């Protein structure tokens, strides 16, 4: 966003515009101001504060190589659809509904059904709903 | 103009901002009658790697220029040796297999080329820039004018590309025909 | 990048990594904690970048260690081995790249392997591996050793460098898509294609010449030349008793192509069901999650290797090298078990340190049904053996479960190879023979299933009840490795995932011991042996086919397998070949018994005894200022477990190897 | 469509959103009749899916209950195996299915709104959930399409078996059938290489007279 | 929006198929006209390739150099290249095709500078054509569908004919 200094006119070499957009979308909004130390956004902030227009316009070959190694590529970050799917999954689980699955060979299949996992008594572990008994 | 490598290396390294020119204004994009900016796949959009791309292009052009002449000359003349004679090796395309392995004739060439490349890697990586890409200081006969230097660089690039394609054509034709120079 | 911060000053600090060890050496518990937490990089001083640095550099250092071990193996083969005699005549000469000194009469250990060589017979199959690779010269083995040493040096340098090359910004280890794609396409696909190329270009001509009988240097320095149209595996090399190496090379080419194709379709996004795995993708981006998954994968692959290396013969003469095949199977089965329990451990650690998946929220039904299936499996499977024992003792064989009596036919155990009738033989030995399944196989397989399920029960309970349980609700606060929560609530001993592993290791060892005994006895009785003369052969097996008649009873297992086949190891003292194996049998018994000390006793008795002993030292003015302490509870459990498993494994190792060595020579 | 027809709309035709009804059978029906028609369709589809599974299973061999009951290997043709089976087993099967039907229709009858809901999913299921992980319509349409295909397949198999004695023999090739040769495994194969009638000629000519250090290209032969 | 409004996505079986998994259209907008020209060229070459794979069995050209009855899809090109350079009927065909191609340079400039998305592949032939714009668009979609099918069909026919020696219409062993 415009209010963020280091996110303004980030040079394409340091990070591509599309990859930057994807990284910002993936990262929580509240972390844009001052991201945690171990994040791609933190690396981008630290290196954009030092490199770019009005600052060091050149870098050693090895320094640039390491920067491109430790910055994220586009395909590493989650997509819009993937983030939506994960958010829906978490929302379902927190609401007390379970996207039904049955264990299979060394895994479990999703049957495409949403069941009401929590029973009438929410805190009662005896009342969790299942097709076998409920 | 071209400055001495010592001065040119003052501003060297992976640039981050981009001169807004096609391929950062490097020579070799010039049509016969006008301007020919050939980059359909947009490789030059990686401005940081553009110097590396030009270094690689010039290396390939020079190597293929040598290789084409080395495919042409052997059939007309050979080293005065028994293992280089036309009877031992009929055509240049046979040289790789004839001299590979325990004979060491090609192993020595590979060894010396590897030593040279190990010594030049420092320039290739560290001291590479838009102005010193492909410049090893061997500027004898280089014109002392901006236009002359640009034209000489363009001629080198054009001949290098022509030989780059011509070596592929010649090697493929020679393998297909098992024939002397004309088909290579 | 800054290497001025690597100094030997910290070498003498001995505990710098752990902040809890700052008050250096007030007791011996400090020493023990130093050792225990040496490699627990997560809880050590620093940051996540440092954790990644240590993990990667340690992986590279271990890579260098393995390369050093392989180079040592190659050097021993080259200079301290009878590989020349074995290559010219594998059958007569047993593999031996191992020589012992003559210090205290220790030269007795070396046994006759060839006319000019005396040493210890190796059982790793390295000679067969060299023969398959086409290594037929001391120069070739020497250059392999040199390559291994160079790789060791390179890996050591890489570890040392990466300890500083990777900075806090380093993130290449979090690029899971890039990592997986690179490993799948290059490490596996290109690797398999390149090894197929190596086989085709080097091993195939050399192996064909060796099969023919040609040993000419010019020849040693036309694919599918000898292989007929017969399906691979349906026809073994008559002169070698193994799958054709050209078929193996074609296999590797096909596998590499398949791996490259899988990688390319993943690259193109052809795979579509990403959502079904997205939950795992988000949850398991953790060091311990990946470690657990990889450990389980490699455990399963090790078990499959153990089975296939024997059932499907691919190395020259390994089929007839009975000690080699047996040792390979047993070793890889043991590694499978160990890495599976490791996967359980690190699953528990991941659950403790990170948020678990949602299958933990109905953990009670899961573990309850697993408990029931374990109980039912154990009851039925082992009670069939107990029923057989009781009825046979009473004198009613007609009432027992056996082929002659009531029989439990394994109807589902059906063939898939479709082999031709008969067996495959090579110079007085049975390289390949079909295993005929009956009541004994049914019973033993269900015993296997029971033990596997109980081990899985222990591991899964530890994983699922790691964060909390009805007993204790703050197990997450307690952590991963704690002894208990107290004598309260009846007693909370061994409620931690660490203790759950401590028990799952016992159960894995029990399972693997039963598996080893089953494989050993079945192979000796029904597969291995010699033959006595369209021709029909009467096959004389080493155990005389007693598995199907005696294995139906626990007494039969005790008598015909342990007592009867311990004659070699028990009577090995005078024999030069296996006296070491007899001594190791005895010493492993001792160590196993010694483990019971720690497994049964408790901390307080030893602490009080130590204080009473220290009274005398103080009286005589011998005051150790690193105050002696009894081993912690978890350490006592760990020591007991280690000694128990080591002693049992040593007894089994010596017993089986002595039997095989004596029988084959 | 109609208000009654909408009770099942979205679960038919090639695409789920179509309503295939060339005969117009459901045009005049009421909602209860449409639900009963769907219940009949689903029961027939499920029975047909199980029937095809069992038919192929028995046509591959793998007919152990019959083998053990008769003390002999029953004919692979399922229609012949029916006659080869003992009346004991036949009446046991009929009685078991009768008991299943009685329990499902009298003891645990499905709701009138969802007559096809045998297992009572519509007591803990939330079909009208706006989450992405709610592909119950996809599951239902998959069920219906597979069941329809299985109905057609089983009718075709039975008709072809009755007419030309062809039961759609399966060539599983692992346990009941012992395939000795690569040709048996893959039709038309006779060797390691695929059976292509094209002799791959050399892309480049070779030297008639060789030279020292040639290393002529290898032949896969 | 999609591509450059070019025909080739509408009038499908279900109406609006937008086939572009690998985002070439978005990645190289400047090459969309070139892509359309290349697609139309490949389709119109594959149609004639199939028809000329079939017809030769029935008929042969008047000149006395293609009358051999063994000129199947496999040996035809190599046999007809003939000796030297610029001497065979294959060379006559190459020269004719080049003469035809050179008119496209007149139409869209020397360097295809004028090649746009709304004139890519259009050579100005308007004989036996729909009068209405909608009809013209429908015929362009027919043409694109037929060309894509002919490309796939000629690829399959050639591959099968060489692999299994069936060089004639069935193209099946
Ligand atoms: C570490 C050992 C291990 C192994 C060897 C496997 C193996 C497998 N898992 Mg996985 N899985 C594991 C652990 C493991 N899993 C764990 C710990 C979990 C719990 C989170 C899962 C959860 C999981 C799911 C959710 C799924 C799998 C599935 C699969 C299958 C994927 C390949 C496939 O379908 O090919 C065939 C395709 C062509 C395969 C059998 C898939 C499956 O079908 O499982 C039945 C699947 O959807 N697994
Ligand atoms: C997996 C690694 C490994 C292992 C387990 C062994 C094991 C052995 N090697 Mg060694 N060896 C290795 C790698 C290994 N080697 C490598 C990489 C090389 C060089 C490539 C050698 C070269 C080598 C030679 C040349 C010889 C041995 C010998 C031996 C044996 C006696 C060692 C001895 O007397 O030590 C003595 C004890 C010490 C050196 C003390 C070590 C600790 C202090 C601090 C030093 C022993 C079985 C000897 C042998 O078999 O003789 C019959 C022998 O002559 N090895
Ligand atoms: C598991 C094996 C492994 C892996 C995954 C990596 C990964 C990496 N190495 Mg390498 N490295 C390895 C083994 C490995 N290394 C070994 C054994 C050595 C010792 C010879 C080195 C020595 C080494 C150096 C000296 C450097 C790297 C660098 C790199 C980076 C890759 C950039 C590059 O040049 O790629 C092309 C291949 C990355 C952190 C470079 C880096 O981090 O640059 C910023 C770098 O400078 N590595
Ligand atoms: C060029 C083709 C080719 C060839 C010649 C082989 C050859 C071999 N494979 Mg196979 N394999 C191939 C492709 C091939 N593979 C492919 C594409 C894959 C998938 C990645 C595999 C995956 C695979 C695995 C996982 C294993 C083998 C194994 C083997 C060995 C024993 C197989 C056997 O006895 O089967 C018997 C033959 C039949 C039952 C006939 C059926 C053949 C097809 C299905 C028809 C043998 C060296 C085994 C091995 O290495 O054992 C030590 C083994 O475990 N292969
Ligand atoms: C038990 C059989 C059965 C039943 C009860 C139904 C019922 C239904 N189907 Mg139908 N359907 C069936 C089988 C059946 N289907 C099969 C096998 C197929 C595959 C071709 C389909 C394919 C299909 C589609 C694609 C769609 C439906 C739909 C419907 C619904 C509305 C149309 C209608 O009136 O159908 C009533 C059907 C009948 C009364 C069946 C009459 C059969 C006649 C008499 C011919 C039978 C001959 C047959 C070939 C066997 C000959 C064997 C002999 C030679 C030995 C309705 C609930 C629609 C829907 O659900 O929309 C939401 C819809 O779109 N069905
Ligand atoms: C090689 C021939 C060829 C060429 C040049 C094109 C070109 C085009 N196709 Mg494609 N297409 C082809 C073959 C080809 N097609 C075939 C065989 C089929 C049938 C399966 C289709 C089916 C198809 C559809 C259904 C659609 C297109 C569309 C397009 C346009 C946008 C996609 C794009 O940028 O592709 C660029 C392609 C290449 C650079 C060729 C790469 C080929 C491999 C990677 C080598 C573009 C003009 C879209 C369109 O017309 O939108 C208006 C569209 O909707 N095509
Ligand atoms: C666009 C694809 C295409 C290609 C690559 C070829 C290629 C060929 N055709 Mg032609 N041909 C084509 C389309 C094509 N044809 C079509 C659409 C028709 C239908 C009118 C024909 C009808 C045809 C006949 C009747 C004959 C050829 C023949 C030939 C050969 C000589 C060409 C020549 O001298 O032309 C001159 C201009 C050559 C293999 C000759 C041959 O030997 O075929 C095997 C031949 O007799 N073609
Ligand atoms: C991921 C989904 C997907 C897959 C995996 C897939 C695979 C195959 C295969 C290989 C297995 C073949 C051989 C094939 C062939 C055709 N597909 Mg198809 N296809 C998919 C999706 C769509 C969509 C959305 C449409 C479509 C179409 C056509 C047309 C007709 C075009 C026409 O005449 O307009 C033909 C010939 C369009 C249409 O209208 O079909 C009537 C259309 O809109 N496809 N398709
Ligand atoms: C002999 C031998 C060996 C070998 C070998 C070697 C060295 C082989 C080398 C092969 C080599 C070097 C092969 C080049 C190919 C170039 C191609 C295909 C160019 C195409 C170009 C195309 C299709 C188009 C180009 C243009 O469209 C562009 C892009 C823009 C336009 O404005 C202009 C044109 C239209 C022109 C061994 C292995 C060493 C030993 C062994 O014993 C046998
Ligand atoms: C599954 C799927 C799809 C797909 C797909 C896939 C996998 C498509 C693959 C297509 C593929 C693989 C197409 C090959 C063509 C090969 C050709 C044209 C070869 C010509 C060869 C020629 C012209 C050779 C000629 C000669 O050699 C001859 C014969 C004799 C010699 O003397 C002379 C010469 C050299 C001149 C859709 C449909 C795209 C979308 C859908 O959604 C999903
Ligand atoms: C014996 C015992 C002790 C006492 C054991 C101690 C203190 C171990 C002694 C450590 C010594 C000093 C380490 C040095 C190694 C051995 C002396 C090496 C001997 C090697 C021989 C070959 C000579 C415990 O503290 C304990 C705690 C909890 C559960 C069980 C037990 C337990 O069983």
């Amino acid at each position: 966003i415009s209010k963020i200094a280091y996110l303004q006119d980030v040079p394409r070499t340091i990070l591509e515009a599309d990859v930057l957009e994807k990284l910002l979308m993936n990262t929580p909004r509240d972390q844009w101001e001052d991201p945690p130390e171990d994040t791609y956004l933190y690396t981008l902030k630290t290196f954009a504060e030092v490199y770019g227009p009005g600052k060091a316009t050149k870098m050693g070959w090895w320094d640039y190589f390491r920067l491109k190694l430790d910055l994220p590529p586009g395909f590493e970050l989650l997509d819009e659809d993937e983030m939506k799917v994960a958010a829906d999954y978490d929302k379902l689980m927190m609401e007390g509904k379970i996207p039904f699955a049955v264990p299979g060979p060394a895994g479990f299949w999703y049957t495409g059904a949403v069941i009401q996992w929590k029973g009438k008594e929410q805190f009662a572990g005896d009342q969790v709903q299942t097709l076998t008994e409920n | 103009l071209r400055r001495e490598l010592a001065i040119a290396y003052e501003d060297s390294g992976i640039d981050l901002l981009d001169n807004g020119k096609f391929c950062q204004g490097l020579a070799g994009a010039d049509g016969a009658w006008g301007r020919y900016e050939f980059d359909p796949l947009g490789f030059s959009k990686k401005t940081e790697l553009v110097p590396y791309f030009r270094e690689a292009e010039l290396k390939h052009g020079r190597l293929a220029m040598l290789a084409w002449v080395g495919m042409v000359v052997p059939d007309f003349v050979r080293i005065p040796g028994e293992k280089f004679s036309f009877e031992a090796v009929p055509l240049p395309i046979d040289g790789h297999d004839a001299f590979s392995g325990a004979t060491g004739v090609n192993a020595q060439i590979l060894f010396w080329v590897g030593i040279l490349e190990f010594c030049c890697a420092k320039k290739v990586f560290e001291w590479n820039s838009l102005e010193v890409a492909g410049d090893y200081g061997l500027t004898k006969f280089f014109p002392s004018d901006e236009e002359g230097q640009k034209k000489m660089r363009t001629a080198e690039l054009k001949n290098g590309r022509l030989a780059m394609l011509a070596f592929g054509g010649a090697i493929t034709q020679a393998v297909i025909t098992r024939h002397p120079f004309p088909w290579l | 990048a800054i290497f001025r911060y690597v100094n030997a000053t910290l070498w003498s600090k001995a505990g710098h990594f752990n902040k809890a060890l700052s008050k250096g050496a007030k007791t011996t518990t400090w020493i023990w904690n130093l050792h225990a937490s040496a490699h627990d990089f997560d809880i050590q001083q620093g940051s996540a970048g440092l954790i990644a640095r240590k993990v990667f550099s340690s992986g590279l250092a271990h890579l260098s260690l393995v390369f050093f071990w392989l180079g040592g193996m190659h050097f021993h083969g080259a200079y301290l081995s009878n590989y020349s005699a074995w290559l010219k005549d594998p059958k007569s000469v047993a593999p031996s790249s191992h020589i012992a000194y003559s210090l205290v009469g220790q030269d007795i250990l070396n046994s006759y392997t060839s006319q000019y060589f005396s040493g210890i017979t190796i059982t790793s199959g390295f000679f067969q591996l060299y023969r398959s690779e086409g290594i037929v010269t001391q120069s070739q083995l020497k250059y392999a050793c040199a390559a291994s040493l160079i790789a060791t040096l390179i890996c050591l340098s890489g570890s040392y460098l990466h300890m500083q090359l990777m900075s806090k910004f380093t993130s290449f280890y979090k690029k899971f898509q890039s990592l997986s794609q690179s490993h799948l396409i290059i490490m596996f696909g290109f690797g398999s294609v390149s090894f197929s190329a190596h086989q085709i270009h080097e091993a195939l001509p050399i192996n064909s010449l060796l099969d023919s009988g040609i040993w000419d240097p010019q020849l040693f320095s036309a694919i599918l030349l000898g292989t007929p149209s017969a399906i691979t595996g349906k026809l073994l090399n008559p002169s070698t008793g193994s799958i054709f190496l050209s078929q193996v090379a074609a296999h590797h080419l096909a596998v590499g192509i398949v791996f490259i194709t899988l990688g390319l379709i993943k690259w193109c996004n052809l795979f579509f069901s990403r959502n079904a795995i997205l939950s795992l993708r988000l949850a398991y981006m953790d060091y311990h999650a990946q470690l657990s998954i990889n450990l389980a994968v490699w455990a399963s692959l090790s078990m499959v290797a153990a089975h296939h290396l024997t059932e499907i013969p691919v190395y020259p003469y390994e089929s007839t090298d009975y000690p080699t095949v047996l040792c390979l199977f047993v070793h890889h089965a043991c590694l499978s078990g160990f890495f599976t329990v490791a996967s359980g451990a690190h699953a528990s650690i991941f659950v403790i340190r990170q948020l678990p998946t949602s299958e933990i929220r109905h953990r009670d039904p899961i573990i309850g049904h697993l408990i029931w299936v374990c109980i039912a499996l154990g009851l039925h499977s082992f009670g069939l053996y107990c029923h057989n024992d009781t009825l046979e003792a009473l004198g009613r064989p007609e009432d027992t479960f056996c082929d002659n009596s009531i029989q439990l036919k394994p109807i589902f155990a059906k063939q898939f190879l479709g082999l031709q009738p008969g067996i495959e033989v090579l110079d007085g030995k049975i390289v390949r023979m079909t295993q005929e399944l009956g009541t004994a196989d049914f019973m033993v397989h269900h015993i296997h299933a029971f033990t596997i399920h109980v081990t899985l029960l222990i591991l899964l309970k530890g994983v699922l009840y790691a964060r909390n349980s009805r007993l204790v609700s703050d197990k997450l606060e307690l952590g991963f490795a704690y002894p208990c929560d107290g004598p309260g609530r009846g007693g909370t001993c061994q409620i931690s995932p660490w203790d759950h592993l401590f028990l799952a290791v016992f159960w894995m060892y029990n399972c693997l011991s039963v598996v080893i005994f089953h494989y050993f006895w079945k192979m000796q009785s029904d597969v291995w042996g010699s033959y006595v003369h369209h021709s029909s052969l009467t096959c004389s097996h080493y155990s005389q086919g007693d598995f199907s008649v005696n294995s139906i009873t626990i007494n039969g297992w005790l008598r015909n397998l342990l007592w009867s086949e311990a004659s070699q190891v028990i009577q090995s003292y005078a024999l030069p070949s296996i006296c070491s194996y007899g001594f190791i049998f005895l010493a492993a018994h001792f160590v196993w018994a010694f483990s019971l000390m720690f497994l049964f006793s408790g901390r307080a008795y030893w602490q009080e005894l130590i204080e009473s002993i220290l009274w005398s030292h103080h009286k005589l003015k011998i005051v150790p200022h690193i105050q002696p302490r009894a081993l912690s509870i978890s350490q006592g459990r760990a020591v007991g477990l280690t000694h128990y498993v080591l002693g049992g494994i040593g007894c089994t190792w010596a017993f089986i190897i002595s039997r095989m060595l004596v029988l084959t020579t | 469509l109609t208000p009654a027809q909408e009770s099942i709309a979205g679960t038919g035709g090639p695409f789920p959103e179509n309503f295939w009804d060339p005969a117009g059978i459901t045009s005049k029906k009421s909602k209860e009749e449409i639900l009963e028609l769907r219940a009949i369709e689903l029961k027939h589809g499920r029975v047909a899916m199980l029937a095809v599974l069992g038919w192929f299973h028995v046509a591959a061999g793998f007919h152990i209950i019959g083998d053990l009951a008769t003390g002999t290997y029953l004919d692979n043709n399922p229609l012949v195996s029916v006659t080869q089976l003992p009346m004991g087993g036949m009446w046991q099967t009929v009685f078991f299915i009768m008991c299943l039907e009685w329990v499902s229709t009298y003891v645990c009858p499905p709701p009138k709104s969802k007559p096809w809901d045998i297992l009572g999913w519509s007591d803990i299921l939330l079909e009208d959930e706006d989450n992405y992980w709610n592909q119950f319509r996809k599951a239902e349409v998959q069920e219906l399409n597979n069941g329809r295909l299985a109905m057609m397949a089983i009718v075709g198999l039975i008709v072809q078996d009755i007419f030309f004695g062809d039961f759609g023999e399966v060539k599983v090739c692992f346990s009941s059938q012992t395939c000795q040769d690569i040709g048996d495994y893959l039709p038309g194969w006779t060797g390691p290489l695929p059976p292509v009638a094209y002799d791959f000629p050399p892309l480049y000519p070779a030297p008639e007279v060789p030279y020292t250090g040639y290393q002529a290209p290898l032949k896969l032969m | 929006e999609f591509a450059a409004g070019m025909a080739g996505s509408k009038l499908h079986g279900w109406g609006e198929y937008q086939f572009d998994p690998a985002g070439f259209a978005t990645s190289y907008p400047e090459l969309l006209g070139w892509f359309r020209e290349s697609e139309l060229k490949h389709g119109r070459v594959a149609m004639l390739a199939y028809v000329g794979l079939i017809v030769p069995d029935a008929f042969r050209l008047p000149f006395e150099e293609v009358q051999d009855s063994s000129l199947d899809l496999l040996s035809a090109h190599n046999k007809l290249i003939g000796p030297g350079l610029g001497e065979g009927p294959m060379w006559w065909l190459l020269l004719a095709c080049g003469v035809i191609e050179s008119f496209r340079f007149k139409q869209v400039g020397l360097a295809f500078e004028s090649l746009t998305t709304e004139n890519a592949g259009d050579l100005g032939l308007r004989m036996f054509a729909p009068s209405s714009a909608e009809g013209m668009e429908s015929m362009k979609m027919k043409e694109l569908k037929n060309g894509r099918l002919a490309m796939l069909a000629i690829g399959g026919a050639l591959t099968q004919g060489v692999l299994f020696n069936a060089h004639h219409f069935p193209f099946m062993s």
